């Protein structure tokens, strides 16, 4: 590619990243993040720790 | 696929013989490897000086 700054769009360089999630057969690995809220006290509550 | 390691460091009042007593070992590490294992070895620091 001889890229030049005065090229019409569709001839200018684009950078590409391809993420490929794979799942072999291990025990686990990376994943989304977790969000912890406020922890009350002295009230019947429904909790997850 | 997890390689668990428990450990404990007690002080003997001998130098190099297996003593008697009770001492429970506390978990140290956890490695989600997936590795198969059938054999193992040891590593030692030689005599040179
Ligand atoms: C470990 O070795 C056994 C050999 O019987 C094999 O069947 C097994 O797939 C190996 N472990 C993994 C995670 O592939």
């Amino acid at each position: 590619y001889g890229f030049q700054p005065t090229n019409g769009v569709g001839y200018q360089p684009y950078r590409v990243v391809v993420l490929s999630f794979e799942l072999l057969h291990a025990p686990a690995t990376v994943c989304g993040p977790k969000k912890s809220t406020n922890l009350v006290k002295n009230k019947c509550v429904n909790f997850n720790f | 696929g997890y390689f668990k390691i428990y450990s404990k460091h007690t002080p003997i009042n001998l130098v190099r013989d297996l003593p008697q007593g009770f001492s429970a070992l506390e978990p140290l590490v956890d490695l989600p490897i997936g590795i198969n294992i059938t054999r193992f070895q040891t590593l030692l620091a030689l005599h040179r000086s």
